């Protein structure tokens, strides 16, 4: 019954695919668990209804008149606006773009939606793992925010280098060389030279998963409840 | 007359706006399809950047047909570089592509299912696609690192090669999956006919293009034949030419529709043509893919190296890599000079299609007309990049 | 309006070669080449000619013959200013003069004011020349015009110029023009906020506008530039006629400059109203 | 019954007499097409004469499709000799052939326009063809010396190579021409459907033949497959067998229709078949030609030599040159011994057709029947030589 809305401004669309990944949940889930409205991909109504939460796949583009126009509309329409996938949350690979590729050589600038409009929560990943996306939906559906405390916090996150866990953590002297953050690389750009993480930029999309998954970056004592 | 604009057209990745000119009966006269998505500009962003990067940035062009994109990019780059994948390494790539075709097609069915399948069935229908979809992913991720967006495929090889324990674990899953996929297509094939869209729907005279049924052959391709021209020339309207975000790639100066329907006619022999035909073609096409999946899998070296070592600094010479994405033919050309790409061009299967799609939506009452477009199952993010 | 200036003139360089290949006046090439004679500048950095066709890649030419090759107009980004560190450093140049779009020009002066990690470079530039730029476009943005609009190869256009109210491509056996209103989407997002039509910062500024075809109007912003110009006119390289006298009226140029400011100002309000940072 | 003889059939180069056997309704039963033109006897006249001559005498075989004939002859001879055209030299030949296809097709339209186009339009329609025709000639004559009957093409090369000033002058003309040609075909395509000749007109089961869309490949051809048999066997009637001036060339013992329609189906993929289809095919076919025109033109060396020096005295060995004439496939075989041709054979695109044309004109009321024949746009002078 709760209405979930997902609008993909400019996204590889992996994020949507990840959503379909949680198969066991999925077949029932659209039907029973959640109501999906105003998804151009998943539905065909052109103008958005008020929606309990809005999921925005991709970083907005300043130049495109429509994307900007749509984003402004979205804030009123969605009681809660959540940006998911790095491309909405951090701007992701988009940042590397320098415009000037035809057609439309002009479109060169893309920014995380978050900068344009306050966003309640963004969960990043390229795409976000299907499970996290399912866990949030059940959480959002089941209305618990102890769980989503980390994400509400993550909405702020925006720019994120691979480079940054080095500035954000290893520099702080926080890093203990556990290796968790390298494992959380979709790109596989990060790897551990003894024993700290060393990453090679040629291959980093700035998704931000490594800053997020370091135990050091923020420790929830929420989980302890989950195991036991 | 009266022209009706559908924007964005529903149920397809990205956004395209279809513009229609209709007679009083509402039979369409000119159908224009263009992609209004903002260009993420990968082709440009890759340039002057290292070869090692190019596969990673490029695959993000499209998270549905990521594996074909990665494969094409690596092939284009390895070709410009001249690395030779060892046969196990080559086999792993083909095995991943096959799993991907199977998966990608299934995703398409989920999207178009609502028009095709009655609601009573549909929850069951959707579940099956997820079931077929879920197994196929196991192969794509397991061989190629996490997929979607697998990071494992790399210039001149595969990052690592599956253990026999992994290969065995995979096989049972693929072999066991074979009955469900066979049935799933029949139900899909059964459903599509029932709809009985008016016969003669979506018939175009445009030439089809195929290189290979699954893995694409660079050799069967003509730079000489190929050309790309900007929408500004192609489109009727200044407004529409300016609006469109996609270059039209012309084969022999002729707009070309490349598809599973096209891949079948060129290689399988698929005399029938229709929109219903494109749909039928998508089913049998995954049917064929999945086979190769298991075929390559049974005969896999499993200890033969995947990586071939190569020299990154490159001769100026450009190379083309063409592989068949679930939505139609794809090629990547790259020239590597000084170890950083100097020219990068990608033509994605949708790109070929978008010009042919507008002429296709002519004749039959326009309510039908989005049905034709949706049959092509275009993913814009691919078309525009 | 114009930036404060010592004088306004419309002039042409005397030499047949400068008239032959110079876009307008041939003043930039003539003024730059003369300095070489006088030696005020050891070398200058002038855009072109790039690996692509009609693509400018910045090059520092000590040789006058080289400056002539550089002379022409290519409407694309050529980051002239990248060279300046390179030119001063290796082909060691005590004083170097460069041709800079107003845009680049904005970039250098602050740097001369605030070197912040440019060493010794700052003193070295002797004469900086500013060329009025309404807007300029990416090579691809440019490429579309020549082909979708004019149906010609990039090879064929011997020279391309934006005539008043039009874009002109000159190809052997033809001249092809399309309206500017046609041009409107393509120029870079950055220029949307470029305030200065004339080069206010530049020591001397040269533009086609406000002068008859084949005549270039050069406005001398600063005293050093003025001196170099006075010397050249004494040289007789340039035939100079006071601007006001010759139509079109420099008032028209002034109007064009004003229009640019109106365009910048609102864009900034819109950018300012919006979140995204703005200089200016 | 009653058999109606049309002689010579109007609007086609040369003279052919079509003989028809009709039922009372007038639906035809046997359609016989034969060429009654006197044989100018080129194939024989060339023999025992020098290689240098053979291209000049041969092209006079047909002044419409002279460039294909010259090209074929040179290719056949150069092949027997073994000269290798340098790439610029080879490119010039292809560039000329493309201009020729474009032109030749336009000439065909002028001829068949009266049946197709209303008189009010027609003066305008004719004018456009002349306009498209006039530009194309510039390329054919400029590259190849005066054309029609260009004397410039020569054994093992081109006589001379166009200056960059010439190449540039040409390009604008071709590139600028592209919009008109695109529109011209649509009007032609639009006109042909309106006529609405009964559907199922001119459908034959005969196999099509194509080597290449424009320039023809010798390699894709079988001497083993090919055979030629005199009308005396093929024709029903002693009178008609004696009257016919043309040998029938049999592919795999099957009468073969080779055409743009054939060239498209083999290479482009042109599923539709009809007489209307042949007409549609002629338009899109020039459309494709003209592209290559400009394509080859943009990338032309312009200083690379055209001539490759060669030894005229030849090994007995015969060589085949096949290139696609505007009216269908063409091949020239020559054997040069002692520097003078010993055996020369030419099969011209019409020759292949003439047997298939009679069966084609069966079924539909005969008033229609010349319409089928005229669709093939045969030029007899080519068929008989
Ligand atoms: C992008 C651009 C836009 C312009 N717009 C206008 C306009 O709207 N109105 C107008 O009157 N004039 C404009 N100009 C300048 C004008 O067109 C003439 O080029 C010049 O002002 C007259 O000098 P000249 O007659 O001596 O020509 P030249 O002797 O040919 O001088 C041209 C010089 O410009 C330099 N140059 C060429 N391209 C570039 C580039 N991309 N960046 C930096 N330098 C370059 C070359 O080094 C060359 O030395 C523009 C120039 C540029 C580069
Ligand atoms: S977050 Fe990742 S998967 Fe999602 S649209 Fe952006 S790049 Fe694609
Ligand atoms: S998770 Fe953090 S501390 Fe642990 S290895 Fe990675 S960067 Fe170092
Ligand atoms: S290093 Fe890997 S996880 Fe971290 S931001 Fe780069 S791509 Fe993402
Ligand atoms: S319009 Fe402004 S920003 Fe653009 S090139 Fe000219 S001076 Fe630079
Ligand atoms: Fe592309
Ligand atoms: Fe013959
Ligand atoms: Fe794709
Ligand atoms: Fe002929
Ligand atoms: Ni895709
Ligand atoms: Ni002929």
């Amino acid at each position: 019954k709760p209405r979930i809305g997902y609008i993909h401004l400019s996204g590889c669309t992996g994020d949507a695919m990840s959503l379909t990944e949680n198969y066991d949940i999925l077949a029932e889930l659209l039907t029973n668990m959640v109501d999906i409205v105003y998804g151009q991909t998943l539905v065909d109504l052109w103008e958005m209804p008020e929606m309990d939460l809005a999921l925005v796949e991709g970083s907005v583009c300043l130049q495109d008149e429509h994307s900007l126009h749509e984003l402004k509309e979205l804030r009123e329409k969605a009681k809660l606006v959540c940006a998911f996938g790095s491309c909405a949350a951090t701007g992701c690979f988009t940042r590397y773009s320098r415009g000037g590729q035809q057609a439309q050589p002009s479109h060169e600038s893309f920014v995380p939606i978050a900068d344009l409009i306050d966003v309640d929560l963004a969960l990043p990943g390229c795409p976000p793992s299907p499970e996290i996306i399912a866990k949030t939906v059940v959480a959002l559906l089941n209305n618990d925010m102890d769980y989503l405390q980390p994400m509400l916090d993550l909405a702020g996150y925006t720019e994120a280098c691979g480079c940054d866990l080095q500035t954000k953590v290893v520099n702080q002297g926080l890093c203990i060389g556990c290796g968790t953050c390298a494992m959380a690389c979709q790109t596989r750009a990060l790897d551990m030279t003894n024993g700290r993480p060393e990453l090679n930029s040629d291959r980093c999309i700035k998704c931000g998963i490594c800053y997020v998954q370091c135990p050091r970056s923020w420790w929830p004592e929420e989980q302890i409840k989950k195991e036991l | 007359s009266e022209r009706i604009v559908i924007s964005p057209t529903s149920r397809q990745e990205g956004h395209a706006e279809l513009v229609m000119e209709v007679d009083d009966e509402g039979i369409v006269t000119k159908g224009r399809y263009f992609s209004i998505t903002p260009v993420r500009g990968l082709e440009k962003m890759v340039t002057g950047k290292a070869p090692e990067t190019a596969p990673v940035m490029v695959q993000r062009i499209c998270g549905v047909c990521p594996i074909p994109h990665t494969l094409a990019s690596v092939e284009a780059i390895d070709d410009s570089l001249d690395i030779e994948v060892p046969k196990a390494g080559r086999l792993l790539r083909e095995l991943t592509l096959a799993a991907h075709h199977v998966n990608s097609h299934a995703i398409h069915h989920f999207l178009i299912a609502p028009d095709f399948v009655p609601e009573n069935l549909m929850a069951d229908a959707i579940n099956s696609v997820s079931e077929i979809r879920k197994n196929a992913q196991y192969v794509v991720d397991m061989v190629a690192g996490e997929g979607i967006h697998p990071s494992d495929v790399r210039i001149g090889g595969m990052a690592d090669n599956i253990t026999e324990l992994a290969r065995k674990r995979l096989y049972a899953r693929l072999k066991q999956l074979k009955p469900k996929v066979n049935e799933h297509v029949e139900l899909m094939i059964g459903l599509i006919e029932d709809k009985g869209l008016p016969e003669g729907l979506g018939v175009h005279n445009q030439p089809t293009l195929a290189s290979h049924q699954i893995y694409g052959d660079r050799t069967k391709f003509d730079l000489d034949r190929f050309t790309e021209i900007m929408p500004e020339s192609w489109y009727d309207d200044p407004e529409i030419a300016k609006r469109a975000c996609s270059t039209i790639p012309l084969y022999d100066g002729r707009n070309v529709e490349v598809g599973p329907r096209a891949r079948m006619v060129e290689f399988q022999g698929f005399k029938e043509r229709g929109v219903v035909a494109q749909h039928v073609a998508r089913a049998l096409e995954m049917k064929t893919a999945l086979s190769r999946a298991i075929e390559i899998l049974d005969e896999l070296d499993t200890s033969a190296p995947v990586r071939a070592d190569f020299d990154e600094r490159g001769t100026g010479k450009l190379g083309i890599g063409a592989i068949e994405a679930p939505r139609g033919l794809d090629v990547h050309m790259a020239k590597v000079e000084n170890g950083k790409i100097q020219f990068y061009s990608a033509l994605v299967p949708t790109t070929w299609n978008i010009p042919t799609m507008g002429p296709a939506t002519e004749g039959f009452h326009h309510e039908y007309g989005p049905h034709v477009i949706r049959a092509y199952d275009p993913c814009l993010s691919c078309a525009t990049h | 309006v114009l930036g404060t200036y010592k004088e306004i003139v419309s002039a042409r360089s005397t030499d047949r070669e400068i008239q032959k290949l110079a876009q307008d006046g041939g003043i930039v090439t003539g003024l730059l080449a003369y300095a070489l004679d006088e030696g005020i500048i050891e070398g200058a950095v002038v855009a072109g000619p790039g690996e692509e066709f009609w693509k400018p890649q910045p090059m520092v030419a000590m040789s006058s013959d080289e400056l002539k090759a550089a002379a022409g107009t290519k409407y694309t980004f050529s980051p002239n200013v990248m060279m300046l560190k390179k030119a001063v450093r290796q082909y060691g140049i005590e004083k170097l003069g460069t041709v800079a779009i107003p845009c680049q020009t904005m970039g250098i002066r602050k740097m001369q004011t605030y070197p912040f990690g440019v060493r010794f470079l700052a003193d070295k530039i002797k004469l900086l020349v500013g060329i009025y730029c309404m807007e300029n476009f990416p090579y691809t943005s440019l490429q579309t015009f020549i082909c979708e609009k004019l149906g010609v190869s990039m090879e064929l256009v011997e020279k391309m110029d934006i005539g008043k109210g039009k874009f002109w491509v000159y190809t052997q056996d033809d001249v092809l023009t399309l309206p500017l209103k046609e041009t409107h989407g393509y120029e870079q997002a950055g220029c949307k906020i470029c305030k200065d039509y004339v080069a206010e910062l530049a020591d001397v500024s040269t533009g086609s506008v406000g002068s008859p075809d084949g005549w270039s109007t050069v406005i001398t912003r600063t005293d050093a530039g003025d001196s170099i110009f006075k010397q050249a006119v004494e040289a007789g390289l340039f035939e100079t006629k006071p601007i006001e006298e010759v139509k079109p009226g420099l008032g028209l140029l002034e109007k064009l400059a004003a229009q640019k400011k109106e365009k910048a100002e609102k864009n900034i309000a819109a950018r300012k109203e919006m979140g995204l940072p703005t200089p200016f």
